[PDB]
């Protein structure tokens, strides 16, 4: 159903709204039927889910008919169907965890290649496109690679990931030196 | 209290299909996913697939394409595993078992275990043979007597002595198999006094054959 | 992929002594809280047994004796002071990532005083001998340790050919093993001969055990 995206540990929020403006019973759980949290009495409960550490929600939401889950430092096999249950309700979240590094190492030079990769979660089809600090774009899939390099290009690169309708952006600094052998 | 009850043991032919059951009865079924074990002969265990007791969708780690089909039956708590292809590898004890996804228990339940046994050997019943001491001197005070079950297939066969009474200086062994038929044997050591004076009589079981049989032991001596 | 590598892959303990047995990972299967690893006891030819979830925590019922730790890739269980019915092999697993797959196994066995085989050996039955079948069986009970040597002897020369062996596995109770020594005959062969002889002889001990019976002695 709704479809959200995130950044690799990053944080983000997932929604899920029931009526009856109150505090009610809920709970969260994943696609394998695992509770991830939930309210046991009035205090909140977190379950056997890989998440334990670093998942939690907001309390003070809760009188609001508000039930978000929060996940901080995300990693990528993080990229599941969240589904939360509400009384009666099954409100569910596809997440998708994306990252970005630069398989280059670092400190690269004048006429070298450089390739920036997309670490995505199994069975994904993102669209990345990126902009130099020129203008120059560049579209791939998991592999956009620059043939050979520029001391232009020296900067920061913005880069964006589309999955579905919605999309995700992230910059990564790159520094190119110059070089000669007489 | 909950609880797994599996399938009773099977036997079948190299290239058959065969379906093992297992209900669950004490919780409702579609809240925990359900794992499937199996343990060859001789070996330790080894992880098979869990199945999603409310999507349907399974996850397995079978060598071949087919041969491994896990599926649900909802309305009656039961899941489902087939084999389709079967070989002398395939002969193992399966296991069903939950996985607690609520709460920090593990796999807290089990299932009975069921038996499949695949070979191309025919059901044979067993002959029970009574082992006597022959003629050799009375010894300490403790008599050796036993039993000799030669010739059958397939596994299990069980031992008793007097319907159990006699537990305490028993041996049984474990079968071994020699072309396509076992052997098995057992002892009982009891005092010179409770024998030939009580009885002492050794069941033997063959449920696969159906097959129930109480030899008495007397003496021999000419 | 997550491999669990279980050592020792077999463990030899005295009574009242304390056995140790590890697990390691290929990779962590712990979240700082808590750490996803579990173990089991399997006894001779039982089902296997939850005793330990989520790394340290004992199932109910089981003993005090036994106990685990651990967290990361490295899993330690212990049992303190060892019993004769821990005679058993133990596995671990992890609930980390599906697969969640076992370790290897480790077999423990009770360390006790050696002992001799009490020898027993029995002629064919009548009833066997009347199906034209003729197994002559000889029983070495309650020993230890399980390394035993049995010899058949048919009017007193070594025969080797037809003869099966089996054991028990180490028993619960007295932590003895036991051997069946099965000499399967026609009945021709079996009345072309006299003195029927089984001899059971240790490593470890110099003194051979023997039991025969004459055939024509009825």
């Amino acid at each position: 159903k709704k479809v959200v995206l995130g950044k690799k540990g990053d944080t983000v929020e997932l929604t899920c709204t029931a009526s009856q403006k109150k505090s009610i019973q809920f709970h969260w759980k994943n696609s394998n039927q695992i509770k991830i949290l939930g309210n046991q009495g009035s205090f909140l409960t977190k379950g056997p889910s890989k998440l334990n550490d670093r998942a939690d929600s907001r309390r003070s939401l809760w009188d609001q008919g508000n039930f978000p889950l929060i996940i901080k430092n995300l990693k990528i096999e993080d990229s599941d169907t969240y589904i939360c249950e509400v009384e009666d309700q099954k409100e569910e979240v596809q997440l998708l965890v994306f990252g970005l590094t630069a398989n280059s190492d670092t400190h690269l030079l004048q006429g070298q290649s450089l390739t920036l990769t997309l670490e995505s979660p199994p069975g994904s089809s993102p669209s990345v496109q990126c902009r130099s600090p020129r203008g120059k774009n560049i579209q791939g899939g998991k592999t956009l690679s620059v043939s050979q390099l520029e001391l232009q290009d020296s900067g920061t690169w913005t880069c964006t990931v589309l999955q579905n309708q919605k999309k995700v952006e992230f910059k990564i600094d790159i520094v190119v030196l110059a070089f000669q052998k007489a | 209290q909950v609880k797994l009850q599996q399938s009773g043991p099977e036997l079948k032919k190299p290239g058959e299909t065969v379906k093992i059951s297992c209900k669950a009865s004490g919780y409702t079924f579609t809240d925990y996913s359900m794992h499937w074990v199996k343990q060859a002969p001789g070996k330790g265990l080894k992880w098979l697939g869990r199945i999603n007791t409310e999507t349907g969708e399974a996850k397995y780690v079978d060598d071949f394409m087919g041969h491994l089909a896990f599926s649900l039956e909802t309305s009656a708590s039961t899941a489902y595993l087939q084999i389709n292809n079967l070989k002398n590898e395939d002969t193992a004890t399966y296991f069903c078992a939950r996985y607690d996804g609520y709460s920090w228990d593990a796999m807290d339940y089990w299932g009975q275990g069921t038996s499949v046994i695949v070979s191309s050997a025919k059901t044979t019943p067993p002959s029970v043979y009574p082992l006597a001491p022959g003629s050799a001197a009375q010894t300490n005070s403790m008599v050796t007597l036993g039993c000799l079950v030669k010739g059958y297939f397939p596994e299990p066969v069980t031992v008793t002595w007097n319907s159990g009474s006699l537990s305490s200086g028993v041996h049984t062994f474990p079968a071994v198999l020699q072309s396509d038929l076992y052997t098995l044997s057992s002892s009982v050591t009891v005092p010179s006094s409770p024998r030939p004076s009580e009885t002492v009589t050794c069941n033997v079981a063959h449920p696969a054959s159906s097959t129930k049989v109480d030899k008495k032991i007397v003496p021999r001596d000419c | 992929d997550i491999m669990l590598t279980q050592s020792p892959a077999s463990l030899t303990v005295s009574l009242g002594q304390r056995a140790t047995m590890s697990c390691r990972a290929s990779q962590s299967v712990s979240t700082s809280r808590y750490s996803y690893m579990h173990w089991y006891q399997e006894k001779a030819g039982q089902p296997p047994q939850l005793l330990i979830k989520y790394a340290s925590n004992l199932e109910s019922g089981v003993p005090a004796r036994f106990s685990g730790s651990g967290s990361g890739t490295d899993f330690t269980l212990n049992i303190h002071p060892v019993e004769a019915e821990d005679t058993a092999t133990y596995y671990c697993q992890h609930s980390w990532e599906i697969p969640y797959t076992f370790g290897g196994g480790t077999k423990l066995e009770i360390k006790r005083a050696d002992a001799a085989p009490t020898v027993s050996i029995f002629p064919p039955s009548s009833e066997q001998l009347t199906s034209g079948g003729a197994s002559v069986v000889c029983f070495l009970n309650n020993f230890y340790p399980k390394d035993i040597n049995v010899k058949w002897k048919i009017d007193g020369s070594e025969r080797q050919n037809g003869v099966l062996n089996s054991w028990t596995d180490q028993d619960s109770k007295d932590s003895t093993y036991s051997m069946s020594s099965t000499l399967t005959l026609t009945k021709d062969e079996y009345e072309r001969h006299n003195s029927y002889t089984c001899e059971a002889t240790h490593k470890t001990s110099t003194s051979p055990i023997v039991k025969s019976f004459n055939r024509n002695e009825c």
